[PDB]
């Protein structure tokens, strides 16, 4: 053992003894609990370094002498080092931050809390709802699955962070009404501020640590990243550059952490082509910060031009400022936003040289790969470089190649080697396959599409998620919102396409009975901003799918906003990807928490809007597409041989956009179908709009008509 | 400081917002079809010798709009859901009518122009044109001496003219004294500027509001004798302390 993996492990495990004493195994204080779990599992498997570990769950008496009575020579650490270990863990718990049934309450509405489940994305989508008490044999079937897994774990933090999460994930950090902690969360934030307090060099303080700026908050955030992915020359290679700029992303990352001497744990969040990172203040660390952001910048500028940028600033910090006073916290990653927004207005200021078929192979080989080795850069079989390190792909028969294995898609460490570095990353990657093994294109999403043969394209986001991010009172809070928000795109999309949670979804405006196997393909999913693009039908479904099982995933505290469009298979990606990006923004600007559905005709006189909110939308489906639309592409029977009324309904509303005080279309529509008893809702003036300045139901209705007639041609 | 605005009133739709460099680019070509090299080489002369274009900019009836600049972006906090939301969308402004820009100078409260003149339809068959609203075309400014406008510009864009027509008028911008001034061209810089948005073209320029300490700019001729304006169109802009 060294000083370094010890405090990790360390903070990482201060608070294993919570799940053992709600289980009531050992009959002791959570602090007690903890040392008999670790010493226990120590002596079994004969690990020696466990019962070195347990110290961490308890006038320091007994304290040096309980030390003493361990070899710490055994391992390779001083007594006076294991001391400052204990100290620096102690003091981190506070830095991070009753009853032993109480469920964990969730981050989205601590209002509603979540069934003990462990973490499976393919199982079931995790709903906050109603708190039921757990029992305390729950608790000891878990603490079984823990002791076989940390009894099999090679014991490096990397091995140990994927058990803790797997099993711990779904458990309050503290048994109090209303904590919005995961107990994993917590866990990895101690591991982390702990491990930074080590490097920082401080010891022996019992407020140097806690009143004086020993901390870094750093923060990559990608700039161009839409520059970069879309604005080419096809959907292979689309897909293509959406991988890749998550393999740069990791190696900057893995980088920092590499250099120093850091773990994954310190990675708050990463992803949406953001990065978060807990660190010491050492001026070393700067230096390297420098340098890694510098070699970094260049890199980009050499390979993209100045399309795609990073900018990289941190913020000297004290532990006071990891959380609550008189907010700390928010306030000094406010400070650290602004030093970002400055620096992308400064994009590769950092290179004053400025003012003077691999990816085809990415997209290809993409279905049969476990992951990437990050070995050098000169390396054989180095399928794709990043600015730091060589990325060779990880085939199921194959043998891992490199320092860190960076994992697709599981958390289980499966089979590489020992030496390996073991980095987990997940993202949203469904897509339809075609008869050839290779993934669906344009034309061919664009082909089984419901009537009118157009290709759905849909750009979403998370409405005020900055808002949101920035109400988190600590690290602890921040890493389970981040987490569990970034597991929706990255783990629960790919399932909801599929179809999964169709009960707690339900039913939703659709065209088509939902396929085995959708023609959708995932382009760039994670946290908050996701594009996807498919048959026009399935996309349109889709979108109200992903919003519904957001909304529960949710505690109907958080809102999409989503921009759709349906383009012919032969349109350049630039121009749609522009026009819902527009439509999107659209959708965020007349209010929140409204989808843009269609193109609309609509007066100009600041009243009317184009986007609908959701449940509004979904509401009119609901009234008026079971009267005119059978499903499955078909028309009503009733209608089949009337349907050119539809359109003298359009031409109708048209009459409306044309002047919204004028009454005549009420004059109009009830000759036009006088059956008479379709469409009841049109035919009046509504005096209830009139008042509250709204307009009037027949501006509504082309936004469901427009769609059934999209899909009965 | 006060300007001449040509502008451009279009007699049907344009392809493309012209910058600086590419104005100057079609004033080149014109002086050389008419008159040749012999006035280009004192047509650059003048402007290195000190006169100004400025990119091209969106106008309405008597609306002139100019580029946000950009050393608002970093001082908009200088409600909780009503700062994200507006301080978002001044983010995103591109342009700002003539009142708002030049608070916008002063770091002073300022609002965002609701509706835009210009509108980028994408026909297929495929290209793109911008169609202007009613009495709503294009100016751009021209700072120096009237010798060389009554000279050179005027001459060069009445013959451009013959897409559109011309008109002009005297434009007064108050902009603060400052150290620090807001290009109204894109410009190739010859320090490294304040704040800015790279613009790719193949030649890296600064955008249309980036933010500059005494930068005139600068012109380069090469071989393929063509000159290639980048030069700044400075007006005094205020910052914040960051
Ligand atoms: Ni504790």
């Amino acid at each position: 053992m060294e000083i370094d993996e010890l405090t990790a492990l360390g903070g990482l495990l201060h608070d294993i003894g919570k799940p053992v004493q709600r289980a009531g195994l050992y009959s002791g204080d959570h602090s007690t609990q903890g040392a008999r779990f670790l010493r226990d599992l120590a002596e079994n498997t004969g690990r020696a370094e466990y019962e070195l570990l347990s110290l961490f769950s308890e006038n320091d008496e007994l304290m040096i002498r309980r030390i003493k009575e361990l070899s710490p020579e055994r391992f390779g650490l001083t007594m006076e080092d294991v001391l400052n270990a204990l100290w620096i863990v102690y003091e981190a718990d506070n830095l991070a931050s009753p009853q032993a049934s109480r469920p964990l309450y969730s981050v989205f509405n601590p209002g509603k809390a979540y069934p003990w489940a462990e973490l499976d994305f393919e199982k079931e989508l995790p709903v906050p709802g109603d708190v039921f008490s757990i029992r305390s044999q729950d608790y000891r079937e878990l603490v079984k699955r823990l002791w076989e897994e940390l009894s099999k774990a090679k014991l490096r933090s990397d091995r140990l962070l994927p058990v803790l999460e797997k099993y711990l994930t779904f458990v309050s950090s503290v048994t109090s009404e209303g904590n919005i902690i995961s107990l994993y969360d917590h866990m990895r934030m101690t591991s982390a501020i702990a491990l930074a307090m080590l490097r920082a060099g401080c010891t022996a303080e019992d407020g140097r640590c806690r009143k004086e700026k020993r901390f870094l908050l750093i923060e990559g955030d990608f700039s161009g990243i839409q520059d970069f992915i879309y604005r080419v020359s096809t959907l292979k290679y689309l897909r293509a550059r959406s991988a890749y700029l998550e393999l740069i992303g990791w190696d900057v990352v893995l980088e920092i952490l590499s250099r120093l001497g850091l773990t994954r744990a310190n990675v708050v969040f990463n992803a949406g082509g953001h990065f978060m990172i807990i660190a010491q203040n050492t001026p070393d660390a700067v230096k390297e910060l420098e340098e890694i952001r510098a070699k970094a910048v260049e890199w980009l500028y050499r390979e993209f031009e100045s399309d795609l940028y990073l900018a990289i600033e941190w913020e000297p910090v004290s532990g006071r400022e990891f959380g609550r006073e008189g907010n700390l916290f928010a306030e000094a990653r406010k400070r650290l936003k602004h030093k970002l927004t400055v620096r992308k207005l400064k994009r590769f200021g950092e290179i004053k040289g400025l003012f003077e078929n691999r990816l085809v192979s990415l997209g290809g080989n993409l279905p049969k790969l476990l992951g990437f080795g990050r070995t050098a850069k000169n390396d054989a079989g180095v399928l794709v470089e990043g600015p730091f390190s060589g990325f060779v792909p990880y085939l199921q028969g194959g043998r891992p190649v490199g320092e860190q294995i960076l994992v697709k898609n599981t958390l289980n460490p499966g089979e590489i080697p020992e030496s390996a570095q073991f980095v987990p990353y997940f993202v949203a990657d469904y897509f339809k396959k075609d008869p050839k093994g290779g993934v669906a294109t344009f034309e061919e999403l664009s082909m089984a599409s419901t009537g009118t043969r157009r290709l759905g394209v849909m750009k979403g986001d998370v409405d005020r998620l900055g808002e949101f991010f920035s109400s988190m009172d600590s690290p602890s809070k921040l890493a389970t919102a981040s987490r569990f928000m970034d597991y929706f795109f990255k783990g629960y999309i790919g399932a909801i396409i599929e179809g999964k949670f169709g009960y707690i979804i339900g039913d939703v405006p659709s065209l088509r009975d939902w396929p085995e196997e959708p023609d959708i393909v995932v382009v760039y999913a994670g946290g908050d901003d996701f594009f996807i693009v498919g048959a026009w039908d399935q996309i349109f479904e889709l979108a109200f799918r992903v919003r519904r099982a957001f909304n529960a995933y949710t505690g109907g505290k958080l809102t999409l906003s989503v921009g759709l469009g349906y383009f012919d298979e032969r349109t350049p990606i630039y121009r749609m990807a522009d026009v819902v990006s527009e439509r999107l923004d659209t959708a965020k600007d007349e209010g929140r928490n409204r989808v843009f559905v269609v193109g609309r005709s609509r007066p100009l006189d600041g009243k009317h809007k184009l986007s609908y909110e959701w449940n509004h939308y979904e509401e009119l489906w609901r009234t008026y597409a079971p009267r005119i639309y059978a499903g499955n592409g078909r028309l009503k029977g009733k209608l089949e041989s009337k349907k050119g009324l539809l359109w003298k309904l359009l031409e109708i509303r048209e009459l409306y956009v044309r002047d919204p005080n004028d009454v005549r279309w009420a004059y109009l529509t009830a000759y036009l179908l006088g059956l008479s008893d379709l469409f009841p809702e049109l035919v009046g003036i509504d005096t209830k709009a009139v008042e509250r300045k709204e307009p009037q139901p027949v501006y509504w209705v082309d936004g469901v008509l427009k769609i059934v007639l999209m899909a009965v041609r | 400081p006060k300007f001449i605005a040509v502008k451009l009133i279009p007699k049907g739709p344009f392809r493309d917002i012209p910058r600086a460099d590419t104005l100057f680019g079609a004033i080149g070509n014109a002086i050389s079809a008419i008159h040749g090299q012999s006035a280009v080489e004192e047509l650059v002369d003048a402007f290195v010798g000190g006169a100004r274009i400025s990119s091209a900019f969106p106008y309405s009836g008597d609306t002139y709009y100019l580029p946000k600049p950009l050393s608002v972006e970093p001082a908009l906090e200088g409600d909780e859901e009503e700062r994200y939301t507006t301080a978002k969308r001044l983010r995103k402004a591109k342009y700002l009518d003539l009142k708002n820009f030049e608070l916008a100078l002063r770091l002073r409260p300022f609002t965002i122009p609701e509706e835009i003149p210009y509108a980028r339809v994408d026909v297929p068959r495929f290209w793109e044109e911008i169609r202007f609203r009613e009495k709503s075309g294009v100016y751009f400014l021209y700072s120096g001496p009237r010798e060389v406008f009554d000279g050179y510009i005027a001459p060069a864009m009445r013959f451009l003219g013959d897409l559109f027509e011309v008109e002009f008028h005297e434009m007064k911008i108050d902009a603060p004294g400052s150290e620090y001034s807001v290009t109204l061209s894109n410009a190739l810089p010859t320090k490294t500027p304040v704040l800015w948005r790279l613009l790719r073209k193949r030649m890296t320029f600064i955008a249309e509001g980036s933010i500059v300490k005494n930068d005139p700019g600068g012109m380069e001729r090469l071989e393929l004798e063509v000159y290639v304006y980048g030069l700044t169109f400075p007006l005094g802009v205020e910052l914040p302390e960051g």
